[PDB]
């Protein structure tokens, strides 16, 4: 019959070729990621100084889980684990073309397979030179803080002691609900792991484990200007001005292997 | 080879990396504070820093009745009767405010949980806080106490007679007739002993953990 | 509402499910190839794989003997498991059972049908699907890419 | 509560002829190379399976006669042999089923 | 968790509490914004046909980690003027009452045994 038929990527792939295809995809993903490792060496856009009222870009992270944390005062605080995976700038929107108030930047993370994705999504990512990402989110960023597309973003952008805001889809409870975006405000950051790009955030985060979340600077009036003492555009490992410790701790946080706390 | 319960991770979708990082921190803390091997039914004395007091430590002695938690958040509970009042205190193994842990008497009890001791006679739960440590053999199995405790009147916190509890240290015969046991046995659910859906295999995980713990040492 | 569920509800109760699963397991061992509903076949596939492990554990194991007796109503099968099934699968580390989809029954209920069998059996081979050959044009084009690489 | 008025055929016709209520076409139809008959991509062939299932009964029927009684499952491995095939040394110590028909081409 | 009802033991030497009575003293409210009464929460205890304020020092509800779980509900009577009705306390009293928000110095001074 001269009619449409259902097809999948594995329909016409032989076992020997199928194994080769799997290896090739890993190689292609690795090559694309390595090419984008150095943003500063890729004709970076001009760097501007920080001034009051500037807004930095946010990151997308995966909800690893929760664990207990102890402070030097002996208090126990439960903390949630967020992992930033393959965070890259994808599309910059001019201030006029998106919103006169502020410009916006699109950031995607958590690379996904190319087998079951639309050609249009692949075509856009092919131009950007990066593998497709699970989720696209838009961040409001001031003109001075704009970053060229394709710049890798790392968990080191945020620092211990900084309050942050996380928004994620709430768990769906079925017909009775849920599956709606919600935001939690005023969550402090206790520690960041550079090697695994893991950020420790105070409190609970809406959504199920292994769920992507959006991380951005706290918008509360008290923390109006916290980026002055932080990497203003972002943290660039490419510069490598001073290699950061693998694990970053807050002053109040009691590090493991420290002497037992005595309430003297 | 005694693998402490907390090191064994629980089944789930959580990333194994968290356990690896947690174990590394746990092992580092173990160097700072030595965690002796103990089992439910062992009498322990634990030294902890007092927040209310200034520069004064606290030591509480009691029989270990329950072990719960995993990873750095693992906790253990030891029970004792002080001034005629039964008291149970839960101690977190890796809390920085626990100065020292002493196993006064290393031993095991018939059951892995001793919550039924609340329903037992006070003498089975009474222990001298100042009792000195008893001799123990490192290269041996911990002594297993096979004494069967006597229960108080029938109203109890839990229906220990039910087969699900499967308590082997209770003198049910003295307080319960065989007919009453049969009524409790009505909840036998015999297929549960043969059910493979409630079984979790950690043999490979337990073996792998042993080398990792020793390597850090 | 079936989020996070790891057990199917079959029969008239949990005991019936075990008995129904017990009957299915006993029949499968006797014949080594049984056709049943896909939902039930999927549930029982895990049980069959674990049973082979019990046979591998050894005849002298008291738990295996108790497990074998309970699951296998017909006692003639107990020697077979330790002396037929277990020896056969010694080389294999798993995947003892093969489950495939069968056309739905034309019995006015249109139940989803599947066949579960023990691998390595003496029964005639099932009509398994065969992957496309490398001689195909697309595969040959990929072969040229492989040679270049 | 009963209907306040008769429902018009035009209103009824639209409800039953709405695309949601119409029968949808299927694009997963496939051909069986073995029998040359139709099949679904996720469904096996039936014309050849008819031979396999019936052959199993014939093999099973031979097995049933040989056993001759219930609860006679052997503790030793079993093998099936067709006319023109002779047992080998490896076949020793295994239940042997003899089939009058020659070895089927599909069966190996 | 001293909720409504919750038969309690009067740990005091007060005449009403000390004297045995056929009806147990009962607690059907709490002097707190919430209805649940825990250690350090004031209450009013009906003793010997009279109503006297009492301070909770122990409860049988499971507690937080690093704390001792009591097996009996113990209370201490407090006068209207704020001084304890009884001049001595027999059962061990947790020392957390000192740091707890409120006026607990008078009661703690009257507490012989601390755990
Ligand atoms: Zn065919």
């Amino acid at each position: 019959l001269h009619s449409k038929s259902s097809t999948w990527w594995d329909e016409h792939l032989s076992e020997e070729n199928l194994s080769f295809v799997k290896q090739l995809v890993s190689d292609e993903n690795k090559t694309q990621l390595t090419s984008k490792l150095n943003p500063l060496k890729d004709e970076p856009w001009p760097l501007h100084p920080w001034e009051p009222g500037s807004f930095r870009v946010g990151l997308i992270a995966l909800k690893l889980g929760m664990m207990p944390l102890w402070t030097k005062d002996g208090q126990k605080h439960a903390v949630t684990l967020l992992q930033v995976q393959d965070c890259h700038v994808l599309k910059y929107t001019p201030k006029e073309d998106h919103n006169g108030k502020i410009a916006a930047l699109t950031v995607g993370g958590k690379t996904v397979s190319r087998f079951y994705k639309p050609d249009s999504r692949l075509e856009f990512y092919r131009d950007l030179g990066l593998p497709p990402k699970q989720i696209h989110k838009i961040f409001h960023v001031t003109d001075n803080a704009v970053i060229k597309p394709g710049t890798p973003l790392y968990a080191a952008h945020f620092r211990p002691g900084q309050y942050v805001d996380v928004t994620a889809k709430t768990i769906g409870k079925g017909f009775q609900m849920g599956n709606q975006n919600r935001t939690v405000y005023g969550l402090k950051v206790w520690r960041v792991n550079t090697k695994h790009n893991i950020i420790y955030v105070n409190g609970s985060v809406p959504g199920h484990k292994n769920c992507l979340v959006k991380i951005k600077d706290s918008t509360l009036p008290a923390y109006k200007d916290s980026c002055k003492n932080l990497p203003f555009p972002t943290y660039f490992p490419d510069g490598d001005e001073e290699e950061l410790p693998e694990d970053l701790f807050d002053e109040s946080v009691w590090q493991p292997s420290e002497p037992s706390i005595t309430f003297a | 080879r005694f693998l402490s319960p907390e090191f064994i991770p629980p089944r789930g979708r959580t990333n194994p990396l968290k356990f690896k990082i947690e174990r590394k921190d746990m092992l580092d803390r173990r160097k700072v504070l030595p965690i002796p091997e103990f089992y439910v039914g062992s009498i322990l004395r634990v030294t902890t820093a007092d927040p209310y007091a200034s520069g004064k430590t606290s030591q509480f002695l009691g029989i270990c009745i329950k072990r719960s938690g995993n990873g750095l958040g693992a906790t253990f509970t030891l029970r004792n009767t002080i001034e005629g009042q039964g008291v149970e205190i839960c101690f977190e193994l890796y809390n920085p405010r626990i100065q020292e842990i002493q196993v006064v008497k290393l031993e095991k009890r018939l059951d892995d949980n001793l919550l039924y001791l609340r329903d037992a006679l006070p003498e089975y739960s009474t222990f001298d806080v100042n009792m000195k440590p008893v001799p123990q053999e490192a290269c041996q199995e911990v002594p297993v106490n096979k004494l069967k405790v006597k229960m108080k009147p029938k109203p109890w916190s839990k229906r220990w007679e039910r087969p699900n509890f499967n308590i082997k240290g209770i003198r049910f015969d003295l307080a319960l007739t065989e007919e009453q046991m049969k009524e409790a046995q009505k909840w036998n659910k015999p297929w549960i002993e043969f059910d493979m859906m409630r079984e979790y295999d950690t043999s490979k995980i337990e073996a792998a953990l042993w080398e990792e713990i020793e390597a850090s040492k | 509402i079936s989020h996070g569920r790891v057990y199917r509800r079959l029969g008239l109760g949990p005991e019936s499910r075990i008995h129904l699963l017990r009957n299915l397991l006993t029949g499968l061992v006797r014949h080594e190839r049984i056709e049943a509903t896909w939902a039930r076949a999927d549930e029982m596939r895990g049980y069959a794989e674990k049973l082979i492990d019990y046979g591998k554990l050894g005849d002298t194991n008291e738990r295996a003997m108790r497990m074998a007796d309970f699951w296998l109503t017909e006692k003639d099968l107990i020697p077979k498991l330790f002396k037929v099934l277990a020896p056969r699968f010694q080389g294999q580390n798993g995947n003892y059972t093969r489950m495939l989809q069968i056309p739905n029954r034309k019995e006015q209920d249109r139940a989803k049908m599947a066949v579960i069998e023990y691998k390595g059996n003496y029964l005639p081979p099932l009509p398994l699907p065969h992957r496309d050959s490398n001689l195909t044009l697309l595969n040959q084009l990929l072969l040229g890419l492989q040679q270049d690489l | 509560a009963a209907p306040k008025n008769r429902r018009t055929i035009e209103v009824n016709r639209c409800r039953r002829r709405n695309p949601q209520k119409l029968i949808k076409i299927k694009n997963n139809i496939d051909i069986c190379p073995e029998c040359g008959h139709l099949k679904q991509k996720h469904v096996l062939c039936g014309y050849c399976y008819e031979k396999v299932r019936q052959e199993t009964t014939k093999i099973r029927q031979q097995i049933g006669a040989q056993e001759g009684g219930p609860f006679r499952a052997p503790s030793v491995e079993t093998m099936v042999l067709y006319t023109g095939e002779k047992p080998s040394e490896k076949d020793q110590g295994k239940r042997i089923v003899e089939r009058n028909i020659k070895r089927p081409s599909w069966f190996t | 968790a001293v909720q409504k009802m919750t038969r309690v033991r009067v740990v005091d030497n007060s005449a009403l509490g000390s004297t045995p009575y056929h009806r147990p003293p009962r607690c059907i409210h709490v002097y707190n914004k919430s209805g649940v009464g825990k250690v350090g929460d004031q209450i009013l205890l009906a003793i010997r046909g009279q109503k006297k304020k009492a301070l909770i020092v122990g409860h049988r509800m499971p507690g937080s980690r690093m704390t001792p779980k009591f097996d009996s509900n113990n209370v201490v009577l407090i006068e209207d003027n704020g001084n304890p009705v009884g001049t001595r306390i027999k059962i061990p009293i947790p020392t957390s009452l000192r740091r707890r928000e409120g006026e607990y110095s008078k009661v703690l001074a009257i507490a012989q045994n601390f755990v």
